[PDB]
């Protein structure tokens, strides 16, 4: 409100707690979102790893699954996503709890799982069985039956390697194929500039600054002066509360359903 | 100060926020660009007329 | 001569036209001043402050505290402790128990350990800390076991076991109205 | 004589240092793309009015 | 100088009333959005198979 | 808030920018809305008769 100053606590513990609610707001906002990203990706309780020989019946997964070449072990796919995208004035931000190294760890831990055990490993343990078989209870489960997919195991093999260099190829070469997150990202560091650059608006006072303004005037209008500068202030933090408020409960909403989404069309079949 | 924050003679286990701190400023400093001068206010406080 | 200001001065290294007199980078924010005795430019860093927080495991288990300054290089610790700000008898917490350096500031009063467990005390960037004395370690995803893939091999079960699981969702909160005139 | 100016007429509305940022400033300028006079000194230096600031462009080789 | 006592109190007041309403906008919208999913649940786990 | 008289942007000029942040979102509401229109019946690639 004013950086350390005598008057301003004075006059300020004449208008209330205003900023209890406000730090419990943020805090709870924080903790929510934390949970949130928590409660997506942790939906396993052991970690697995892919076996050294790799035969999955002709497929090819060398651009899918991570190898220890790179120092943050990321695969190819994702080294892509990150190279895509692209303060202390009485405000801070907090840390993640989840580093990336966690992030990508689940994400390689849930693939193998995926490719190896089926989907038995969402219900009890992890149970052996080859990726054709596999193939063909899928088939089955789509309503075809697995005499297709033994007569035509290579040309299978063949599109999906195909489909799988096309797609790497497009998200290299393609731009604009994020809109959401940078939008998101965009639109918070605007609303964090505003609110910033809104701290040295007059507001209808004579001086835009509050130290040099409270050692060159008499202190009956100082505290008009005073109460005008602490007024519009206040008004501008809750505004911007409000405007996180918001965009917190609809991250929310976006991130249950991607949730849902992730738990049901990646340990089954929809 | 947990105690006192929370408002109870007990306290779970966990994380609680309960205060800032700031490092105070030590001394003062003021410079003035290299020297001063006196402009005359004689002529304008004694002139013949 | 007449901008005042706090923080601390630094040496700078950026250049100057003959003619400015203070640099800025954004809202009103003067970042860069050229002292006029020696026309040397100099830079200004806001003083270092931040937040506190206390790990406790719990009145009941015991009364042992540790604390931990957010944001906030070891350096400052103790000149920030000192013994005429922020409960002077807290200086004695300014030394003797080891100082531990993370990326989410700084933590006093805990251990710390090359082991690494399933914690219950989340304190951020993959480090947490539990009470074992208080002691601060790296988060432990999970045991992890391989499973021995061939192809020519299963795995078929042979006993089931049933269970029962328990839910709970809220559906509505205290319905309250407030008057006008009356407040 | 008439010309048109292009773009010149830009000066440093401040004493401010700044790096790398895009400012926007209301102020007295001269508006681009404009048409300045062109006077010549041969067989003149004729009284001409001020009207809140003055442009000057001078090309003259000669001291 | 009452009136402008009685201005300063009112604005006042009004300021919490809003701060207040707001709030309890927010938490009836997302209590709304869990008793929507809890029905959904019930009508379907309930009354027939996963 | 203004009614066409130049003291009311005078006025207002010492307000800062709440004027920009107040137009920002009535159009993201209407960009919104549109995509939404758009999104719930666009969901086929012809024309069928
Ligand atoms: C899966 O596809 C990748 C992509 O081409 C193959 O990796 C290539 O391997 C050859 C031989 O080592 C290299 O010369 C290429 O440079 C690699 N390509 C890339 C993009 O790195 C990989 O061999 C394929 N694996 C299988 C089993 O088919
Ligand atoms: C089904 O489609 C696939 C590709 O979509 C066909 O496979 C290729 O077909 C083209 C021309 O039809 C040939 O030139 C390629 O040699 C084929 N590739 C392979 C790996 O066989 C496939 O022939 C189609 N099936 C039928 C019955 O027409
Ligand atoms: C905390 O302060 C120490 C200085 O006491 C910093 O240590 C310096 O680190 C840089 C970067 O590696 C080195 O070039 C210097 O030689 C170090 N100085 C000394 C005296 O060792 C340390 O980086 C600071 N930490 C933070 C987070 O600010
Ligand atoms: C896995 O599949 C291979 C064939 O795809 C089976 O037989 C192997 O065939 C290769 C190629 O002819 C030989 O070099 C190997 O010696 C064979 N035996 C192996 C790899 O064990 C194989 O029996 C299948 N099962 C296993 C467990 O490998
Ligand atoms: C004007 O002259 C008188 C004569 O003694 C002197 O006392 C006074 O200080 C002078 N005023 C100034 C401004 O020098
Ligand atoms: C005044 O100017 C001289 C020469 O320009 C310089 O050496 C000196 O540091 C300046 N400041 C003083 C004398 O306080
Ligand atoms: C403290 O924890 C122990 C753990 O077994 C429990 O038995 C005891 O009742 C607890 N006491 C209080 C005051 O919570
Ligand atoms: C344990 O971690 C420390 C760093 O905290 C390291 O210096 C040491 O080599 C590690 N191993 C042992 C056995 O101490
Ligand atoms: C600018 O000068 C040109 C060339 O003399 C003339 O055609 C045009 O009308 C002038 N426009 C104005 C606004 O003076």
């Amino acid at each position: 409100i004013c950086g350390d100053s005598t008057e301003c606590s004075n006059l300020l513990l004449q208008y209330g707690s205003f900023c209890t609610q406000l730090n419990r707001a943020l805090t709870g906002i924080a903790v929510e979102q934390d949970k949130n990203t928590q409660e997506v990706f942790a939906q396993v309780k052991q970690i697995y790893k892919t076996p050294p020989i790799k035969d999955f019946g002709g497929f090819n997964f060398s651009q899918i699954l991570p190898d220890p070449s790179k120092p943050s072990k990321r695969s190819f796919i994702e080294d892509l996503l990150f190279n895509k995208v692209t303060k202390f004035n009485g405000l801070t931000v907090l840390p993640p709890l989840l580093t990336d190294e966690m992030i990508a760890q689940y994400t390689s831990a849930l693939l193998a799982g995926t490719i190896t055990s089926g989907w038995t490993f969402g219900a009890g343990a992890a149970l052996q069985i080859p990726f054709a078989m596999q193939m063909a209870y899928r088939f089955n489960g789509i309503g075809v039956t697995q005499n297709v997919l033994y007569e035509n195991q290579k040309l299978i093999a063949n599109q999906f390697n195909s489909a799988i260099g096309k797609i790497q190829d497009s998200l290299s070469s393609t731009a604009s194929a994020l809109g959401k997150l940078q939008d998101v990202v965009n639109q918070n560091a605007q609303a964090l500039n505003t609110l910033v650059k809104q701290l040295s608006s007059n507001f209808g006072a004579i001086s835009s600054v509050l130290n040099d303004i409270l050692s060159r005037l008499d202190p009956p209008e100082a505290e008009v002066q005073i109460d005008r500068l602490i007024t519009g202030r206040l008004q501008s933090l809750q505004t911007y509360v409000t405007q996180q408020l918001i965009r917190a409960a609809e991250i929310r909403a976006s991130a249950n359903l991607a949730a849902t989404k992730m738990s049901e069309c990646v340990l089954g079949q929809s | 100060e947990t105690k006192c924050t929370l408002k109870s003679f007990t306290v779970e286990k966990g994380i609680y926020q309960t205060s800032n701190f700031r490092v105070q400023p030590t001394e003062s400093i003021v410079r003035f660009p290299n020297i001063t001068n006196l402009c005359p206010f004689g002529e304008v406080f004694n002139a013949t007329r | 001569n007449g901008l005042t200001g706090t923080g601390v001065l630094t040496e700078s290294n950026k250049k100057f036209l003959p003619f400015q007199q203070f640099g800025r980078d954004i809202a009103d924010t003067t970042d860069a001043v050229r002292d006029p005795q020696t026309l040397e430019i100099l830079d200004i860093t806001p003083c270092s402050f931040g937040g506190v927080s206390v790990i406790t495991p719990g009145t009941n288990t015991s009364n042992q505290v540790a604390v931990l300054y957010q944001d906030v290089n070891c350096t400052e610790v103790p000149v920030a402790i000192h013994a005429d700000q922020l409960t002077p008898t807290w200086r004695v917490y300014s030394t003797g128990s080891n100082v531990f350096q993370t990326r989410a500031g700084c933590l006093i009063g805990a251990e710390h350990v090359n082991n690494s467990y399933e914690c219950d005390i989340p304190i951020g960037a993959g480090i947490c800390a539990s009470y074992q004395s208080i002691i601060a370690y790296t988060m432990s995803l999970g045991a992890e076991n391989s499973v021995a893939y061939s192809n020519n091999s299963i795995a078929i079960p042979t006993n089931f076991t049933i269970s029962v699981t328990t839910e709970i969702l809220p559906v509505s909160m205290t319905k309250t109205s407030v008057d006008c005139t009356m407040y | 004589a008439y010309t048109n100016s292009f773009t010149r007429g830009v000066y440093y509305p401040d004493k401010v240092f700044r790096s790398s940022v895009l400012h926007s400033t209301q102020d007295l300028f001269l508006p681009f793309f404009s048409n300045v006079t062109w006077f010549h000194a041969i067989h003149d230096n004729p009284v001409l009015p001020f009207n809140d600031g003055v442009y000057f462009a001078s090309t003259e080789k000669s001291n």
